C-alpha cells in the first residue's frame, strides 16, 4: 500500500493533468505519520507493531542498485518513511527505546556489504535528538565497541 | 562531580516533556568548569526555589489515599497529569488502587487507569 | 605534498590566531629556503623527463610517476604559503608564477605519460590541496581585485593563459569532488557551513566573469574555442547549481542573496542567461560552438526547477521557450533534443502537450512524406526546430515517449474509474485527450520513417494505443448494465479509432513488413482482441459500433 | 599481570612465535592466566596454525577455569571462528559446558555469559544455524543438559529467521523422548 502510495504521488506531482482531475487524497505516509502523533499516549500495542513496520521498510528499501525515477523516489521515501518513523517515535514512547536502538545497531554492525549509508543517518539523527536517552541503554553501545575493530573505516568514523 | 549526573524528572507528563526536551537540544552547553547548579541553570534554563516554604507551601502533600506523608521511606512521587487535580500519590498506593479497578489494563512495566480524584488518564511505571 | 599542505595551514592559523614566541619563525625560514631553492630548481634534481621516462613497465618510471606528484602537489603547496605571507608583493608572485611554471611542465609532460598509455590512471586528475577557501581567495584575487597596491603584482599573474585555466580546472575539481562525495577533500571540507559560504563565493565569482567579460572575447587560439574561461565558468556554474539543489535544497534564498521570494531571483538571473544564448544564438555564427549553447540550455532546464508552475514567470518561460521553438534553426542533435526536453518538462507542468505532440508529428509528417510517396504535406510553419538530419533520427523518439507518458497516465485514470464501481469530467477529459492522442496517431502512421528505432517504436506505441482502447471498452462492458446506454462521446472516439486509426495501421503495417519479430504480432493480437472487445461491448451497450468499423 | 599486558608494545615483528609458544607454555602451566594471555595474544603477530592449537588447548581446559573468567574466553573463541569450523568448536562447546558445577555469584557471570552469546549470534549469522545443529544432531543421548533448552529459548527469542526451524527441531524432539520434565 504504501509503495502504491508512493507511485500514485510522484505520478501526480509529474502530472498537471491529473492534478486538474483528482482530488488530493491524503497518503498512506502522512496517515502513518498521524498515527504516530495520536499513538503518543497510551498506544503500546500500535507503536510495537509501528517498529517492526519501518525496520521492513528500511530492510527492502535500503540502497542496493549502487554497491532513475522508479527505484529511488518510492524508495527512497520509502526507506525515510521508515526513518521518520522511529525517529518520532524515539521522541515520545520511551519504552521502544532500546530496541529502535538496539535494533538499528543489529543492522549497523555485521552487514558491510548491503550500503548501510541510511542506518547511520538514521543513528545520528536519533541520538543528536536525545543523547540522555542513551544513558539508559548504554550497554547496547559498548558491547559494538568490541566489533569496532572489524568494520569498514568509513562506517568507523561516521 | 562536576560532570553530568544522571538525572531525570517526576510530575506531570505534559509539565516535565519540555523539561526533558530543553535538557536534551541544550545539554551540549554542559560545562564541567562551573558547578553543579552553576550549569544546571543555563542547561535547563530555569531557576529553583530557595526554601519557597519547605514544611508548609501550600498543598496537602500527603497521599490523597493514605493520607500520609513517608510510607515505608517512599514519598509522594506519581502524581496526576492534571492542572485540576495535581494530587501526589504514592507508588504503592496509586498502584494497588490501580491493579483494583476493571478500567485499567497493564502493558510490560506500565499501568494506565483513572486518577482516583479527577478520573483522567495516569500512568504508573513500576 | 599532504605534509606541507596541512603545515602551512597550521603556521596561517598559528599567526591569525595563536599570537593575538621564538618557534613559527623556524618554520617560516625554513619554507623560505625551500621556495627560494624550489624556484631555481629545475627538473635534473629530481632527474625527471630525461633519465626515467616515468613508464607503467619498471619500478623507476613508478618511482618518478609517484616523485613528479609530490613535487606537484608541493609547488602547488609552496604557492598557497607564498600568497598567504605578504599583501600581493611582486616579487614572491614571479615566483609563484615560476612553481606554476615547473608545475605546468610536469603536467605537460606527465600528460605526454598519459599519451603513451590512457588515461585509465585518476592520478594526475588525483586531488589538488588548496583549500576551497584558498580558491574562492585565488579566483576572487584574479577577477574581482583591482586594488591598485596588489593591481601591478597580479597584473603578471592576470597575464596567463595556461594559468587562468588552471585556476578555474581547480575550482572544478573541487565541485565535482563536492557532488561525488559529501564534501571536498582539503581542510574544512567537512563542516558543511564553511563549504556552503565557499559555494556561494565561487558562485559569485563565475556569475560575474560570465556576465561582465563575455563569451566572444575568446583572443587566444581557435584550439581554445572549446576551452574558452568564459565556457569554463558557466560550467562550473552548472555544476554548482545542481549540486547546491541536490545538498542544500534548505538554504537557496540565502545562497541566492549572495547574487524577496525566488521568483523574482531567479526570474532575473534567467533573463540575463537567456539573453546570452540569445545573443550566441542570434550571432548567428556559422562555426557553432554547441558546447555552449548545450550548456545555457541546460543551466536554464536546472534553473527553472525553481519557478512555480502558477507563476507568471513561469508562464514568461514557458512563452520564451516556445519561442526559441519557433524561431532558431541551428542544425545540431543536441540543442534540439536538450530544448524540446526542456519545452516538454516546463509545458506539461503547466497543460497536458497532446497537442504540442500533434504539431510537432505534423512536422514530421511534413519534412518525411508518406508511405505511398503521393501525399505531399509540409507544415514547416508550425516549429521552425525540425529539420531532415533532426526530426527524423530524434523528435520522433521523444515525442512517442511522451504520448507513452500522455497513455500511462489516462490508464491510471482508467484504472481508478474501473476500481471506483467524480465519473463524467473524469471519462470527459480522458476522451479529450484520448481523441487529441488519435489524431496524433493519424499524422504519425502515414509518415515514412527509417528502419531504426523509429518504426518498432511507433508500433509499440500503436499497441499501447489499442490496450488503452481494450481497457476503455472494458470498462464500458463493466458499466453499461448500470446507467444503461453509450455516451455520445465514446461513439465519436470509437468512431474515429475505427475510421482513421486502424486502416493507416494496416498499411503501415504492410510498408514495414515489405521493406527488408514480436511486436507486429503483439499489434496483431492487440487489434484482434480489440476488435472482439469491441464485438462484446456493441451487443451489451445497445449501439451499433461494427457499421464505423470495416 | 601488568608485565604480561604491556609485552607488544615492547617486542619487535621478529620473535613473537616463540614468545607464543613460550606463552601457550605457560597457558596449559596456570589456569590463573588465561584472561591477560589470551588479550596478549589475540594482540600479537601469530600463525593461524598457531591459533588453532590454542584455540584447543584452551577448550580441552574450559571446566578449569574459575567463573569469573570463563565469559571472556568465550569471547575469545567466538570471535575465532571462520565458517567452516563453526561446527566442530560448536558442538565441543556445547559438549564440555556444565551450567551445572558453576552455580548473586553464580547467576550472575551466568547472565553475563548469556549476553556475551546473544552478543554473537546477534552479530555472526553462522553460530545460529550451527549450534541448533549441534542440538539436532546430538538427538542420540538421552543425557542433554540443562543448556541445550537454554540456548534454544535464546535462539528463538533472537534472530527469527530460525522459528519455524527451532519449531521443528522441537516436535522431533519432543515425540523422540529426548525432552521431558525433569
Ligand atoms: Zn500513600
Ligand atoms: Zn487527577
Amino acid at each position: 500500500s504504501v509503495v502504491k502510495s508512493f507511485k500514485d504521488l510522484q505520478l501526480l506531482q509529474g502530472s498537471k493533468f491529473l492534478q486538474n482531475l483528482v482530488p488530493h487524497r491524503s497518503y498512506v505516509s502522512t496517515m502513518i505519520l498521524e498515527v504516530v502523533k495520536n499513538s503518543v499516549h497510551s498506544w503500546d500495542h500500535v507503536t510495537q507493531g509501528l517498529v517492526e513496520l519501518g525496520f521492513i521498510l528500511m530492510d527492502s528499501y535500503g540502497p542496493k542498485k549502487v554497491l532513475p525515477s522508479l527505484s529511488r523516489m518510492p524508495n527512497q521515501h520509502a526507506c525515510k518513511l521508515g526513518a521518520n518513523i522511529l525517529l518520532e517515535t524515539f521522541k515520545i514512547h520511551e519504552m521502544i527505546r532500546q530496541e529502535i536502538l538496539e535494533q538499528v545497531l543489529n543492522r549497523v554492525v555485521t552487514r558491510a556489504s548491503s550500503p548501510i549509508s541510511h542506518f547511520l543517518d538514521l543513528l545520528s539523527n536519533i541520538v543528536m535528538y536525545a543523547p540522555l536517552v542513551l544513558q539508559s541503554c548504554s550497554s547496547k553501545v559498548t558491547e559494538a565497541f568490541d566489533y569496532l575493530s572489524f568494520l569498514p573505516l568509513q562506517t568507523v568514523q561516521r | 562531580p562536576t560532570m553530568l549526573p544522571e538525572c531525570f524528572f517526576l510530575g506531570a507528563d505534559h509539565v516535565v516533556k519540555p523539561l526533558g526536551i530543553k535538557l536534551s537540544r541544550n545539554i551540549h552547553l554542559w560545562d564541567p568548569e562551573n558547578s553543579v547548579l552553576q550549569n544546571l541553570k543555563d542547561v535547563l534554563e530555569i531557576d529553583f526555589p530557595a526554601r519557597a516554604i519547605l514544611e508548609k507551601s501550600d498543598f496537602t502533600m500527603d497521599c490523597g489515599i493514605c493520607y500520609a506523608y513517608q510510607l515505608d521511606g517512599t514519598i509522594p512521587d506519581q502524581v496526576c497529569d492534571n492542572s485540576q487535580c495535581g494530587q501526589p500519590f504514592h507508588q504503592i498506593c496509586l498502584y494497588e488502587w490501580l491493579r483494583g479497578l476493571l478500567t485499567s489494563r497493564q502493558s510490560f512495566n506500565i499501568i494506565f487507569g483513572e486518577c482516583p480524584y479527577c478520573s483522567k488518564p495516569i500512568t504508573l511505571k513500576m | 605534498d599532504y605534509l606541507l599542505c596541512c603545515i602551512q595551514h597550521c603556521l596561517a592559523w598559528y599567526k591569525n590566531t595563536v599570537i593575538p614566541e621564538a618557534f613559527y619563525e623556524d618554520l617560516d625560514d625554513i619554507l623560505e629556503s625551500i621556495t627560494n631553492r624550489m624556484i631555481k630548481s629545475e627538473l635534473e634534481d629530481f632527474e625527471l623527463d630525461k633519465s626515467a621516462d616515468f613508464s607503467q613497465s619498471t619500478s623507476i618510471g613508478i618511482k618518478n610517476n609517484i616523485s613528479a606528484f609530490l613535487v606537484m602537489g608541493v609547488c602547488e603547496v609552496l604557492i598557497e604559503y607564498n600568497f598567504s605571507i605578504s599583501s600581493f608583493s611582486k616579487n614572491r608572485f614571479e615566483d609563484i608564477l615560476s612553481l606554476f611554471m615547473c608545475y605546468k611542465k610536469l603536467s605537460d609532460i606527465l600528460n605526454e605519460k598519459a599519451g603513451k598509455a590512457k588515461t585509465k590512471m585518476a592520478n594526475k586528475t588525483s586531488d589538488s590541496l588548496l583549500s576551497m577557501k584558498f580558491v574562492s581567495s585565488l579566483l576572487t584575487a584574479l577577477f574581482r581585485d583591482s586594488i591598485q597596491s596588489h593591481q601591478e603584482s597580479l597584473s603578471v599573474l592576470r597575464s596567463s593563459n595556461e594559468f587562468m585555466r588552471y585556476a578555474v580546472n581547480v575550482a572544478l575539481q573541487k565541485v565535482q569532488q563536492l557532488k561525488e562525495t559529501g564534501h571536498v577533500s582539503g581542510p574544512d571540507g567537512q563542516n558543511p557551513e564553511k563549504i556552503f559560504q565557499n559555494l556561494c563565493d565561487l558562485t559569485r565569482v563565475l556569475l560575474w566573469r560570465y556576465t561582465s567579460i563575455p563569451t566572444s572575447v575568446e583572443e587566444s587560439g581557435k584550439k581554445e574555442k572549446g576551452k574558452s574561461i568564459s565556457l569554463l565558468c558557466l560550467e562550473g556554474l552548472q555544476k554548482i547549481f545542481s549540486a547546491v539543489q541536490q545538498f542544500y535544497q534548505p538554504k537557496i534564498q540565502q545562497f541566492l542573496r549572495a547574487l524577496v521570494s525566488v521568483t523574482q531571483r531567479t526570474a532575473f538571473q534567467i533573463r540575463q542567461f537567456q539573453r546570452s544564448l540569445l545573443n550566441l544564438l542570434s550571432s548567428q555564427e556559422e562555426d557553432f560552438n554547441s558546447k555552449e549553447a548545450l550548456l545555457l540550455v541546460t543551466v536554464l532546464t536546472s534553473l527553472s526547477k525553481l519557478l512555480e508552475p502558477s507563476s507568471p514567470q513561469f508562464v514568461q518561460m514557458l512563452s520564451w521557450t516556445s519561442k526559441i521553438c519557433k524561431e532558431n534553426s541551428r542544425e545540431d542533435a543536441l540543442f534540439c533534443k536538450s530544448l524540446m526536453n526542456l519545452l516538454f518538462s516546463l509545458h506539461v507542468s503547466y497543460k497536458s502537450p497532446v497537442i504540442l505532440l500533434r504539431d510537432l508529428s505534423q512536422d514530421i509528417h511534413g519534412h518525411l512524406g508518406d508511405i505511398d510517396q503521393d501525399v505531399e504535406v509540409e507544415k514547416t510553419n508550425h516549429f521552425a526546430i525540425v529539420n531532415l538530419r533532426t526530426a527524423a533520427p530524434t523528435v520522433c523518439l521523444l515525442v512517442l515517449s511522451q504520448a507513452e507518458k500522455v497513455l500511462e497516465e489516462v490508464d491510471w485514470l482508467i484504472t481508478k474509474l474501473k476500481g471506483q464501481v467524480p465519473n463524467q469530467p473524469v471519462e470527459k477529459a480522458i476522451i479529450m485527450q484520448l481523441g487529441t492522442l488519435l489524431t496524433f496517431f493519424h499524422e504519425l502512421v502515414q509518415t515514412a520513417l527509417p528502419s531504426g528505432s523509429c518504426v518498432d517504436t511507433l508500433l509499440k506505441d500503436l499497441c499501447k494505443m489499442y490496450t488503452t482502447l481494450t481497457a476503455l471498452v472494458r470498462y464500458y462492458l463493466q458499466v453499461c448494465q448500470s446507467s444503461g446506454g453509450i455516451p455520445k462521446n465514446m461513439e465519436k472516439l470509437v468512431k474515429l479509432s475505427g475510421s482513421h486509426l486502424t486502416p493507416l495501421c494496416y498499411s503501415f503495417i504492410s510498408y514495414v513488413q515489405n521493406k527488408s519479430t514480436k511486436p507486429i504480432p503483439n499489434l496483431i493480437f492487440a487489434i484482434e482482441q480489440y476488435e472482439k472487445f469491441l464485438i462484446h461491448l456493441s451487443k451489451k451497450s445497445k449501439v451499433s459500433l461494427m457499421q464505423h468499423m470495416k | 599481570h601488568d608485565i604480561i599486558t604491556s609485552l607488544p608494545e615492547i617486542l619487535g615483528d621478529s620473535q613473537h612465535a616463540d614468545v607464543g609458544k613460550e606463552l601457550s607454555d605457560l597457558l596449559i602451566e596456570n589456569t590463573s592466566l588465561t584472561v591477560p594471555i589470551l588479550d596478549v595474544l589475540s594482540s600479537l603477530r601469530l600463525d593461524p596454525n598457531f591459533l588453532l592449537k590454542v584455540r584447543q588447548l584452551v577448550m580441552d581446559k574450559l571446566s578449569s577455569i574459575r567463573l569469573e573468567d570463563l565469559p571472556v574466553i568465550i569471547k575469545f573463541i567466538l570471535h575465532s571462528v571462520t565458517a567452516m569450523d563453526t561446527l566442530e568448536v560448536i558442538s565441543e562447546l556445547r559438549e564440555k559446558l556444565d551450567l551445572q558445577h558453576c552455580v548473586s555469584s553464580g547467576q550472575s557471570c551466568i547472565i553475563l555469559l548469556f549476553d556475551v552469546i546473544k552478543s554473537a549470534i546477534r552479530y555472526e549469522k553462522t553460530i545460529s544455524e550451527a549450534w541448533i545443529k549441534a542440538i539436532e544432531n546430538t538427538a542420540s543421548v538421552s543425557e542433554h543438559k540443562v543448556f541445550d533448552l537454554v540456548m534454544l529459548f535464546i535462539i528463538y527469542s533472537t534472530n527469527t529467521q530460525t522459528k519455524k526451524y527451532i519449531d521443528r527441531v522441537l516436535r522431533n524432539k519432543i515425540r523422540s523422548g529426548c525432552i521431558q520434565e525433569q
